[PDB]
């Protein structure tokens, strides 16, 4: 089983620059499927950013445009940058990892642990 | 904008009641139209809701009206110390009764306002999540299944409402909402607020807000409703009565003796009119009460909203939990995960959420639009089939349509949704377990209507004469009923929720597509709030009615359902009446394919068998277990309205260990009215002993009503309400529940309290005869008598904090209360000794510090004998 271990979230200002990675134990090659996740409070959780098995992009409505997502087998680590942030978009991030699959019907969706990210307004 | 009659909006059209309100159907007002309509209209509040009167109301408490009657006699007798005594020790057991309740009900207001309530509303082209205060006429709300209707609406959209009006209008039978105009209670078009929505989607305007409401005056009516007393306290009352009537016996024996015996009349009725006074329990029905109102506080504390009082009795005698695996069981962030087309191909849909985002992969290739057909199908049915929408990012209806309405818009076919046009809903019950639309295509109207089924697997089945394979339609043959049931259970096995869908002409002649399969978490903590359940005792059951498979994959991964457990289809409990039901419904531990008919018979039989069941099911449909059930649990932050109006305790951060703690709590309630108990009635019959055998024996009285009225303060005023103050123990964890019945007095708290009076009276009366061998009765003889009882008392307070744990264990500062009114206790009887007026009122005089010594070393001893008692039997039951 390949673990997810989360990094690069912190205090921010809005309209700065921004890192995160969620790095894998093992080598992702066959997953068909990895994205990135907002948990805040009042409000479900919501796709940010990911990429899937045809190597197409995915990027939420209201992410669209700011947030670059890359991967590297070498360094098997999944990153993200974000650029223009603003206060409102703040929560915590959990990167999620999904496998193929044949005659099992169990889940291969794999979870870290998320890293809060805190954004107030300009000063 | 005016307001405006529901009644003239009824006759009136749609269009023009937007004109007036100046309302946007589509994207709704923005702040600034909100603003103004909120200045002028106001609040949707029904405006705002006497501390004195509520202070005044504890006074019709029969004890208390008993010791009043005491203090109006000892009035006419002319003994005004007697009744500043006897009012002090009422003024300040109602002081302490009606803080507590105060503390408990502001407590009960903020958790109550930390949940308010809520609505979607459409305001700036964005469906967000608005408080039903915050609405302004005009506004444009949109109602779910299960909402509880934030305003009185004039609907514009509804497909398949039905909506429940037994509350307003009386009726249990839900009514359909159409959006026609209706000419000239029969408002089939105004949803009223108050309301709540058991079946379809719709969008509606607002047209009253505060007291423009029709039928706000029941609401009104409703809060001005007062808390009957709880059967605790109905029983604790009955329980007060019976000591105070066998005290009043004893006492009057004690009178009749001294008077036929030869004593002072005057002295005697003093003396008696003290000793109703102190054996009457005036502080039982406020230790109850201390004790019900702390409990409240300490599981609001717990994130716990108790809308009922007669519940924190209860959950303390709770043995049993039956809970429903989707929604209390699972987190109900519902996902298509898994396609089973009927043909025979696997398509693996990835991504979570209710979203557009992941695609369907059949055999390591990305399947969009109509690559697939029999997917393509699968996912045709699935979406036009719901009462379900996904706007901004939110679900609407029930989570199962939503997971289906998110693999539409994953696959692109959510357009499809817009294409056929509706003209027959077969509409969901959980009897039926299954759900149909018959509708026509936009483009092409003179293809016939086609009928799209979804639902369990057998009842889609039972509907279905043919099937696809390969892209053409065969006759459903055996084989195939064969290995779609073996994949059914296979997906199952796994945790997955299978629904199976159905397209065809007609009803009865459909095609069989194929199944899907909906991933459901488990929630998170549900395990160990289980496993401590369980080691606690209070056995916890799964009643659903989803299939076998899912239910016991999902009891399984919990920890409910061991390897030899025994599982039950609803369709056995039908073949069961009662006394099968009753011996086999300990034994099974899920409850799969039960109707909420099925749910309420498991409910009866179970409450049959001498248990209390707390059912936490979540669900539209589930209410009637829940208001059947002897304790409602419902999810604060996820759940639907209907549960949490027919809830008896509500959760407000979906935790299952909050429930243990409700549990805890409720055992401590019963352990701390038991310890005020025992010390009271030791110490009354310690009393009662000593005059009795005064009067008998010739012996000069060793109390004297003073004293006496003294003595009742310590031993039914705040020494003893810190008694009902006591923290709870972790022995409660592992103790077994306790039984529904009162039996407040057990046989061992009856001996325990025989042991210490015969110890209190025998020291006292030791103390007594040592001071009297002289035959001069000094009054330093009176002084140590009343010295040994108060300080006897105040050991036996000091023993009477827990049952079974050891005072060190407990500890002696861990009742800060209790440590409080012992200091003030010794403090006011030495102010007795020492202050010269207080010493020419109560009849006593100075003692030397030897003395004091003595007599600590003296009464100690009832305190050691309760803790050799305790330890012995500690150790006997180890
Ligand atoms: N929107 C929907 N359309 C069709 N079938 C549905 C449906 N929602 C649920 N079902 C099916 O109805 C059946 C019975 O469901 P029911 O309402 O009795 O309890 P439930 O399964 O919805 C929640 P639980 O199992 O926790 O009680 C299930 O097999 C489920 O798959
Ligand atoms: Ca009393």
């Amino acid at each position: 089983q390949v673990q997810l271990q989360e990094s690069g979230g912190g205090l921010v200002q809005a309209g700065g620059s921004l890192r995160l990675s969620c790095a894998a134990s093992g080598s992702i090659f066959g997953a068909d499927w990895m994205g990135w996740y907002r948990q805040a409070p009042g409000k479900e959780r919501e796709f940010v950013a990911g990429i899937g098995h045809g190597a197409s992009t995915y990027y939420a409505d209201s992410v669209k445009g700011r947030f670059t997502i890359s991967r590297d087998n070498a360094k098997n680590t999944v990153y993200l940058q974000m650029n223009s942030l603003k206060p409102e978009d703040t929560a915590v991030y959990y990167c999620a990892v999904q496998y193929t699959q044949y005659r099992s019907y169990d889940s291969l969706l794999y979870w870290g642990q998320g890293t809060q990210v805190t954004v107030s307004s300009g000063s | 904008i005016p307001v405006l009659t529901s009644k003239k909006a009824s006759e009136l059209p749609v269009s023009e009641v937007a004109s007036i309100l100046q309302a946007d159907l589509q994207n709704g007002l923005n702040k600034c139209e909100v603003s103004h309509r909120r200045a002028f209209h106001g609040w949707n509040e029904f405006d705002i809701s006497p501390l004195w009167k509520k202070y005044i109301s504890q006074f019709k408490n029969p004890l208390i009206m008993l010791l009043l009657a005491s203090a109006v006699i000892s009035v006419l007798m002319h003994q005004f110390d007697d009744a500043v005594s006897i009012t002090v020790a009422i003024l300040i057991v109602v002081t302490v009764a009606f803080v507590q309740e105060y503390r408990s009900e502001k407590s009960l207001e903020e958790l109550s306002k930390l949940v308010p309530p809520e609505c979607h509303c459409v305001r700036e082209g964005k469906l967000e999540h608005t408080l039903a205060r915050d609405l302004v006429p005009g506004d444009t709300v949109c109602l779910s299944v299960g909402d509880r209707v934030p305003a009185d609406l004039r609907l514009f959209e509804a497909v398949d409402l039905s909506i429940d009006e037994s509350s307003l209008t009386g009726e249990t039978t839900p009514c359909s909402k159409v959006t026609a105009p209706q000419p000239a209670a029969s408002r089939s078009n105004i949803a009223f607020m108050g309301t709540l929505v058991r079946c379809g989607k719709a969008k509606g305007v607002v047209i009253g807000t505060g007291e423009n409401s029709e039928f706000g005056e029941v609401f009104k009516m409703m809060q001005a409703e007062e808390a009957p007393k709880t059967p605790l306290q109905k029983s604790m009352d009955l329980l007060g009565k019976q000591l105070s009537f066998y005290s009043f016996g004893i006492i009057g024996i004690i009178m009749l003796v001294g008077w036929l015996l030869g004593k002072d009349i005057l002295e005697m009725f003093t003396i008696s009119v003290s000793l109703a006074v102190a054996a009457i329990p005036e502080g039982l029905p406020i230790v109850v009460t201390v004790t019900l109102a702390l409990g409240v506080m300490r599981m609001v504390k717990k994130r716990a909203i108790v809308k009922k009082l007669p519940i924190v009795e209860t959950l303390g005698c709770c043995n049993v939990i039956c809970s429903d695996k989707t929604g209390t069981l699972t987190k109900n962030e519902m996902t298509v995960t898994h396609i089973f087309t009927s043909d025979g191909l696997h398509a693996e849909v990835t991504g979570v959420g209710y979203n557009q985002f992941g695609e369907v992969i059949v055999d390591g290739d990305v399947v969009h639009g109509f690559y697939n057909p029999a997917v393509s199908r699968i996912v045709e049915a699935g979406c036009v089939c719901n009462d379900a929408v996904i706007r901004n990012n939110t679900l609407m209806g029930k989570p199962t349509e939503g997971a289906l309405i998110a693999l539409a818009m994953k696959m692109g076919l959510d357009g499809l949704q817009q294409d056929y046009i509706r003209k027959a809903e077969y509409p969901f019950s959980s009897e039926q377990k299954w759900m149909a639309v018959k509708c026509v295509h936009r483009t092409q109207q003179d293809r016939p209507e086609i009928c799209f089924m979804k639902g369990a697997y057998e009842q889609v089945i039972k509907y279905c004469t043919t099937y696809q394979s390969k892209g053409q339609t065969l006759t459903l043959t055996q084989q195939q009923r064969d290995v779609y049931q073996q994949e059914k259970a296979r997906m199952g096995s796994a945790g997955l929720r299978v629904l199976a869908l159905a397209s065809g002409p007609e009803l009865g002649q459909l095609t069989f597509l194929g199944l899907v399969g909906i991933i459901d978490p488990p929630r998170t903590g549900v395990k160990e709030a289980v496993t401590t359940l369980i080691a606690s005792g209070v056995s916890i059951k799964m009643i659903t009615g989803d299939s076998q498979e899912t239910a016991v994959a999902i009891a399984s991964r919990l920890g409910l359902y061991s390897k030899t457990s025994q599982s039950v289809s609803g369709e056995e409990i039908d073949a069961m009446d009662v006394q099968q039901l009753s011996q086999i419904v300990p034994k099974v531990a899920v409850f799969y394919r039960a109707s909420p008919r099925h749910k309420m018979k498991i409910i009866k039989s179970l409450q049959k068998n001498g248990s209390v069941v707390a059912m936490t099911g979540d669900g539209v449909n589930d209410a009637v277990a829940l208001k059947a059930a002897d304790i409602g649990v419902a999810m604060g932050q996820t759940g639907t309205d209907v549960c949490k109006e027919a809830a008896d305790m509500i959760l407000v951060d979906d935790d299952f260990q909050t429930i243990m703690s409700a549990i805890e709590e409720g055992k401590g309630i019963y352990n701390n009215i038991k310890n005020f108990v025992r010390f009271q009635l030791s110490t009354s019959i310690a009393a009662l002993t000593l005059i009795s055998l005064a009067t008998l024996m010739n012996f000069p009285n060793p109390l004297n009503a003073m004293q006496i009225l003294w003595i009742n303060i310590i031993m039914d005023g705040p020494p003893a309400q810190s008694l009902g103050v006591e923290p709870v123990d972790k022995d409660v964890i592992r103790k077994p529940p306790r039984n529904w019945k009162d039996s407040i007095l057990t046989k061992n708290l009856i001996l325990k309290i025989l042991v210490s009076s015969i110890i209190i009276v025998c020291g006292t009366l030791f103390v007594f005869w040592r001071e009297l061998r002289d035959n001069v009765i000094t009054p330093r003889d009176t002084t140590m008598t009343f010295t040994c009882f108060v300080f006897f008392d105040m050991f036996n307070a000091l023993s009477s904090r827990s049952q079974t744990k050891s005072v060190f264990e407990i500890g002696l500062c861990s009742n800060r209360m209790f440590c409080y009114a012992v200091l003030g206790s010794i403090m006011g009887q030495l102010l007795v000794i020492y202050f010269p007026p207080l010493q020419k009122v109560f009849q006593t005089e100075s003692l030397s510090i030897l003395d004091l010594l003595f007599l600590l070393g003296l009464t100690s001893s009832v305190c050691i004998v309760a803790e050799i008692i305790k330890k012995v039997e500690r150790s006997r039951e180890k």
